[PDB]
C-alpha cells in the first residue's frame, strides 16, 4: 500500500484502497438492480466515485483471499 | 389484424406515457424489438411470443415485477 | 398535348376525384404558379414524400402525383394560395425535365373502365357497412353522417374509394399509396381492412375501457 | 368519507412537499449532473433516469423508487 501511494504520488495520479475481503458475489464489485429499493454501486464504482479524474492508481488489494 | 394490433398494443403504452412520462423512447425498445416476429419464429413460436410480447408490459413505471418481466 | 408541371405537397393529402382547397404555402413555390396557368389551366400536385425540403431537384422528386383542375384563383399578398380543384384522374409522369420550373412530359393516363359490376354492387354495400357502422360507433374521428341519403344511390368504386379514404384518417404512407395506387381494387381492400381494424380497435377500447370502469 | 376526505386534503399537502422535495431532488441533482456534463458525458444514463424522472416527477407521492434513482 505505501509503494502504491507513492508511485500514484509519483505519476502525480490518486491513491485508493478497494477492501477484497468479504466480497463473494457480483452484486458487490456489480451494482444491484434499479428496480428495486435495497440498492448499492460496486466498490470499484466507489473507488471511481472518490476520484475526480479518468485514471486513478486503482489496487485491488489481496486477491489471494477472494472467496 | 394481428399484426395491425400488435402495433395498436405498443401504441397503448404510447398512450399510457403521453402524460406520464415526457420521452417514450425507453419503453419503445421492447416496441421495436418486435421485430422477433420476422426473426424465424416458426408460426406457433411466433404467437406465444407474439401473446408474452404485447401483455407483459403491466406497470410502465416503477414495478419491478413489469420491469422484470420486460427483461424477460 | 396538356404539359404538366411537378409541384410536390408539403403538409396537406390532396385526393383523387375530390374537391378540397389546395393552400400553396412555399415561398420557393410562387414561380410554378405562373407557368401553371401557362399550361392550359392545369396543375399537378405530387403527394407528401420523405419529409419536405426546399431544394429543387428532380432526383429528390417523384413522378406519382394527383392531378388537379383550376376554376378561380384569389390571393393574398402572404405567399400563400387557395384554388379550389376537382381531380380527373391520376397522372404518371415517365421523362422528367429539369428546370426551373421542373416541366414534365405527359402520356397517356392510367383510366379504367367497370365491366360486370354485380360483384362490384355487393362489394359497395360491404365497404360502405364498414365505416358507417364504425363512425355511428366510435366518434373520435369525428366525420359526417347526414350525406347517407345521396351517397347510397351512387355507384363508381373510383369515386368512392378515395372519397372513403379522404373522410377517414390514418397512416399517411398508405394514404398516399390510395392516391398512387394502380389497383383501384387494392384500395377498396385496404380500406376496407382498415376499417376493419378501426372497428376491433374501439370494440377493444370500449371493452378494456369498461374493464377499468368494472375494475374501479 | 374520513377516509376519503383525509385522503383529499393529505394527498395535497404531502403531494405539494413532494413536489418541492423532487425538485430539490433529483431535479437538483441532474442539474449537478449537467454541471459535471460540460465534458459531453453521455446522456443516455441520464435519458434512462429521466424515464424513471418523468415517470416519478408526475408521481407527486410514494413513487420510492425516486429515491433509488436519486442514488443512481
Amino acid at each position: 500500500t505505501s509503494l502504491g501511494r507513492s508511485i500514484a504520488r509519483s505519476m502525480n495520479r490518486k491513491f485508493h484502497r478497494i477492501s477484497l475481503g468479504g466480497v463473494r458475489d457480483e452484486a458487490e464489485i456489480r451494482g444491484h438492480r434499479r428496480t428495486y429499493i435495497g440498492a448499492m454501486p460496486g466498490k470499484l464504482i466507489h473507488a471511481m466515485k472518490q476520484v475526480g479524474v479518468i485514471n486513478p492508481v486503482i489496487l485491488l488489494d489481496e486477491i489471494d483471499k477472494m472467496s | 389484424d394481428t399484426n395491425q394490433r400488435e402495433y395498436y398494443l405498443r401504441e397503448q403504452m404510447k398512450a399510457i406515457q403521453k402524460e406520464l412520462g415526457g420521452e417514450d423512447g425507453l419503453s419503445d425498445l421492447e416496441a421495436l424489438r418486435k421485430k422477433i416476429e420476422e426473426v424465424g419464429m416458426p408460426e406457433a413460436v411466433k404467437t406465444k411470443a407474439l401473446k408474452e410480447l404485447d401483455r407483459l408490459e403491466r406497470m410502465q413505471q416503477g414495478s419491478p415485477e413489469a420491469t422484470v418481466a420486460r427483461t424477460y | 398535348r396538356l404539359e404538366l408541371p411537378v409541384i410536390p405537397l408539403r403538409n396537406t393529402v390532396i385526393l383523387p376525384h375530390t374537391t378540397t382547397p389546395v393552400d400553396v404555402g412555399r415561398a420557393k413555390s410562387k414561380r410554378a404558379v405562373e407557368e401553371a396557368m401557362g399550361a392550359d389551366r392545369l396543375i399537378f400536385l405530387v403527394a407528401q414524400r420523405d419529409p419536405e425540403v426546399d431544394d429543387p431537384a428532380p432526383d429528390d422528386l417523384y413522378t406519382w402525383g394527383v392531378q388537379a383542375v383550376v376554376k378561380q384563383a384569389m390571393r393574398l399578398p402572404d405567399g400563400t394560395l387557395q384554388v379550389m380543384v376537382e381531380a380527373r384522374a391520376r397522372a404518371q409522369v415517365t421523362d422528367y425535365i429539369p428546370g426551373p420550373y421542373l416541366r414534365a412530359r405527359g402520356e397517356v393516363f392510367s383510366e379504367i373502365f367497370p365491366i360486370d359490376e354485380a360483384v362490384v354492387r355487393v362489394l359497395v354495400e360491404e365497404l360502405k357497412e364498414a365505416f358507417e357502422k364504425y363512425v355511428a360507433n366510435h366518434k373520435s374521428l369525428r366525420l359526417d353522417r347526414y350525406q347517407l341519403e345521396a351517397v347510397k344511390g351512387t355507384s363508381d368504386p373510383a369515386m368512392l374509394a378515395d372519397t372513403i379514404a379522404y373522410h377517414a384518417t390514418w397512416t399517411v404512407a398508405e394514404k398516399q399509396e390510395i392516391l398512387e395506387l394502380t389497383d383501384l381494387e387494392a384500395r377498396l381492400k385496404k380500406v376496407l381492412g382498415l376499417l376493419s381494424r378501426d372497428l376491433e380497435r374501439f370494440e377493444l377500447d370500449k371493452r378494456v375501457a369498461q374493464r377499468v370502469k368494472e375494475q374501479m
